[PDB]
C-alpha cells in the first residue's frame, strides 16, 4: 500500500482533532446492535465497557497511524493475541470499521464525501488486513 | 421478517428518500464507484462523480425502487419479481454487487438523517438485505 | 426454486453423503480450516485436519443436516427453523462463514463423486445456497 | 508473497505434468453454467470458442508462474485490458478460479488434499488481486 500526502494528512488530521474514543464507544455499540453475533466475544466479560475497549482500540489506530508504512509489522502481536489467545473471527474485523465508518459519516455529514470515504475505507483494509495476519 | 417498529422506522425513512431520489441515489452510486472502482464496469458514463448527469438519473431510478419497495415491504418477492428479473435475465449484473451497494446507501444516510442510531440502521439494513435477496433470485 | 430435475440430482448426492457423513463432513471442515484460517476460531480442537476425531463427530452434525435438507427442500424455512436459531440466537457464528464452508462441500464432492458435472455442481450450490440463507435468517 | 519450495513445485509441477488448457476449458464451461451471468462478457462475440480461449487464459497463467515472484508487476498491462477495455467485474474473477479448482479435484480425486486444495487456493488470491490491480 502507498499513501498519498492528501490521505495521511486526512486520517493524521482526524485523529488529532476529533474525539474518536466516542466516535469509537458508538461504532462498538452499533456493531452490537445491527451485527449481533458480534456479543459473542462479551458476554463473558462481566465488566466489559464499550468506553474502556473504544479508548484501548483507539490507542492502537493511533499508534497505527504513527508508522502508517508499517502497520502489519505493528499489529504482529496485536494480531496474535486476537487469533491465539481472545479467538475472535477475523470476518468480524470489518464490521467494525464499518461501523466507524458510519459514525464518521454521521458526524462529518455533508463534509464526509465519496473521496473522504474512500480514504478511511483504505486506511481500515490495510488495518483489517495487517490484523488479521497472523491467522494460521 | 419485519416487526411493526421496524416498519414504522422504515417508512419514515422511505418519505425522506422519497424527496429528492435523484441527490440521494446519486451520492450512493458515487460512494460504490469511490470504494469498489470494478463496478464502474456496467456503467459507460464519464463522470463517476455525485454531479455526473447519469449517476443523477441511475441514481433515482434506484433510489424510487427502494422507496417503493419500503412501501410494500409485506409482499416484497411479489413487487420486486419485475426487477429481479431485469438483473438476473437481461442485464446480467454480478449479484456480489448488491451488498456493496447496500453499505453505501447506509453511509449516504448516515451524513443527511438527522438521527441515525443503531436501531434505524438496523432496520434499514434489514430492508436493504431483503431486497438484494429478491434482486438475487433469479439467476439460475 | 428447484425443477424436478435438480431435486433428483440433490436427492443423488444425498445418499453419497449419508453413506458416510464423519469422513465427508470431516474433508469439508478440514478444507475450511486451511483455506480460512479464521473458522478455527470457534473450535477449540488440537487436530483440524480430517483424521481428528472431534473434526469428524462435528463434521457428521453437520453433513447429516444437509442430508436431511436436501430431503425436505419444498420446504426448507420451516424444516431447518431450529437449526437457524440454533446458529443465530445460540452460537453466534458469524454468517459470512455459511458460504465459505459450502465452496468446501463443493470440492469434496468433486474429489469423489464419479460424476459432477456443471448441472450437478449447480443443483448442489443452490441446495447450499438456499440452506446458507435461512441460516442466517434469525440472528437480527 | 513468499511462496515455500513446496507451494513452488506443487503449481509449476502441475502446469509441466498436466493439460492445464482442458482443465480450464471445462472451468469455463463449469463457470457459464454454476454462474450464469459470466455469459454476459460472450453474448456478442460471434465466433467464440470455449477452447480457444482457455488456451489463452492458460497462457497468462502459465507466464503468472514463470514469474511467480512478481505476478502484480507482469499482469500490470492485463489488468488494464479488462478494466478498460474488456469492463469485466473484477468481482467476477475469483468465480473462473474457484471453478478451476473443482476440475482440478474432480481430476485429482483423493490426491487433491485440503493442503494441496490451500496452495491453489493461495495462488489463484495472488492472481485474483494481480489481475485486479489497475481497477481505478
Ligand atoms: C479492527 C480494529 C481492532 C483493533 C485495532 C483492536 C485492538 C485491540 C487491542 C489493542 C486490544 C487490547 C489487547 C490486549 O488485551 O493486550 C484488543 C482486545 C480485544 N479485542 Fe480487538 N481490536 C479490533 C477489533 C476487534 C473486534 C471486531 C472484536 C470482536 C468483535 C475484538 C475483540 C477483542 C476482544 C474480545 C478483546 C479482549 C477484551 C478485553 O480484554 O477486555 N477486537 N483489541
Ligand atoms: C439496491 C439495489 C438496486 C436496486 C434497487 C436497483 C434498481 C434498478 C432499477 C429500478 C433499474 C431500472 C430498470 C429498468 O430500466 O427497467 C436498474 C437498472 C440497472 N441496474 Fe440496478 N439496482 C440495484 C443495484 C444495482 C447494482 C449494485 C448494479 C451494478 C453495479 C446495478 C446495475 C444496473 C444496471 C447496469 C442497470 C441498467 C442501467 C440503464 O438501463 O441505464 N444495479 N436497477
Ligand atoms: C452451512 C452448513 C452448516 C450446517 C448445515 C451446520 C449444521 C450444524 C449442526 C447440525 C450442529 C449441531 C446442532 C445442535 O446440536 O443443536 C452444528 C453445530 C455448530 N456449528 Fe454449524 N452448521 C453449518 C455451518 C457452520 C459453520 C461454517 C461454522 C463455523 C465455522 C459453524 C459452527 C458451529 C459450531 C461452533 C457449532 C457447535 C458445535 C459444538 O459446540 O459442539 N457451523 N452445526
Ligand atoms: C484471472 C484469470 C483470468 C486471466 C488470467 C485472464 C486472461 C486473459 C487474457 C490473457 C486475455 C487476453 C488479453 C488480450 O487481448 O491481449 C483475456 C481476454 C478476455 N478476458 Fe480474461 N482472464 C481471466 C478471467 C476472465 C474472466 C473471469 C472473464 C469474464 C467472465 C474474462 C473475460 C475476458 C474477455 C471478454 C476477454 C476477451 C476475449 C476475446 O476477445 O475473445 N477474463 N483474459
Amino acid at each position: 500500500v502507498h499513501w498519498t500526502q492528501e490521505e495521511r494528512d486526512e486520517i493524521s488530521k482526524t485523529f488529532q482533532g476529533t474525539d474518536m474514543k466516542t466516535v469509537v464507544t458508538q461504532a462498538l455499540d452499533r456493531m452490537f446492535k445491527v451485527y449481533p453475533w458480534t456479543n459473542r466475544y462479551f458476554q463473558k466479560r462481566t465488566d466489559f465497557r464499550s468506553s474502556i475497549h473504544a479508548g484501548i482500540v483507539v490507542g492502537a489506530l493511533q499508534d497505527a497511524v504513527k508508522h502508517m508504512d508499517d502497520v502489519k509489522t505493528l499489529f504482529k502481536d496485536l494480531s496474535k493475541k486476537h487469533a491465539d489467545d481472545l479467538h475472535v473471527d477475523p470476518g468480524s474485523f470489518h464490521l467494525l470499521t464499518d461501523c466507524i465508518i458510519v459514525e464518521l459519516a454521521y458526524l462529518r455529514k455533508d463534509c464526509f464525501t465519496p473521496h473522504i470515504q474512500g480514504i478511511w475505507d483504505k486506511f481500515f483494509e490495510v488495518v483489517i488486513d495487517a490484523i488479521s495476519k497472523q491467522y494460521h | 421478517a419485519f416487526t411493526a417498529c421496524e416498519k414504522q422506522t422504515i417508512g419514515k425513512i422511505a418519505q425522506v428518500l422519497a424527496k429528492s431520489p435523484e441527490a440521494y441515489g446519486a451520492e450512493c452510486l458515487a460512494r460504490l464507484f469511490v470504494t469498489h472502482p470494478g463496478s464502474k464496469s456496467y456503467f459507460e458514463y464519464k463522470d463517476y462523480s455525485a454531479a455526473g448527469a447519469k449517476v443523477q438519473v441511475h441514481g433515482g431510478k434506484v433510489i424510487r425502487a427502494v422507496v417503493k419497495a419500503a412501501e410494500h415491504v409485506d409482499d416484497l418477492h411479489s413487487h420486486l419479481e419485475t426487477l429481479a428479473l431485469t438483473h438476473g435475465k437481461k442485464l446480467l449484473v454480478d449479484p456480489q454487487n448488491f451488498p456493496m451497494l447496500s453499505e453505501c446507501i447506509i453511509v449516504t444516510l448516515a451524513t443527511h438523517l438527522t438521527e441515525f442510531s443503531p436501531d434505524t440502521h438496523c432496520a434499514v439494513d434489514k430492508l436493504l438485505s431483503a431486497i438484494c435477496q429478491e434482486l438475487s433470485s433469479r439467476y439460475r
